[PDB]
C-alpha cells in the first residue's frame, strides 16, 4: 500500500529480512540422525525388497 | 541407538535453550518499552516547551 512512508516501510523490510535469515538457518540446520535433507539435491533409495 | 538417544538429548535441551532465549528477549522488550514511554512523555513536554 502507499499509506506507509519510507519510516514505515523499513520496518516492514527488516522484518522481512529476519524472516527470510531464519528461513536459510532452518533450511540449512536441519538433519536427521547426522545426514542434512535440505543441503543436496541427491535421492535416497530404501532398500524395500531384500 | 546411542546416536539417536544423543541426537534426542542434544534436541531437547536446545528446545529449552530456546524458550529462555524468548524469555531474555521478553524481559528486554518490557524494559525498551518502558523507555519508550518515557520518551514519548519528553516529546510531549517538547512540543509544549516549545
Amino acid at each position: 500500500t502507499g499509506t506507509n512512508s519510507d519510516s514505515d516501510l523499513d520496518s516492514i523490510q527488516d522484518e522481512i529480512k529476519s524472516r527470510l535469515d531464519e528461513i536459510d538457518r532452518v533450511s540449512g540446520q536441519t538433519q536427521f540422525n547426522g545426514v542434512n535433507v535440505l543441503a543436496k539435491d541427491g535421492s535416497m533409495k530404501i532398500q524395500v525388497g531384500a | 541407538a546411542n546416536r539417536f538417544t544423543s541426537n534426542i538429548k542434544g534436541l531437547t535441551q536446545a528446545a529449552r535453550n530456546a524458550n529462555d532465549g524468548i524469555s531474555v528477549a521478553q524481559t528486554t522488550e518490557g524494559a525498551l518499552s518502558e523507555i519508550n514511554n518515557n520518551l514519548q512523555r519528553i516529546r510531549e513536554l517538547t512540543v509544549q516547551a516549545s
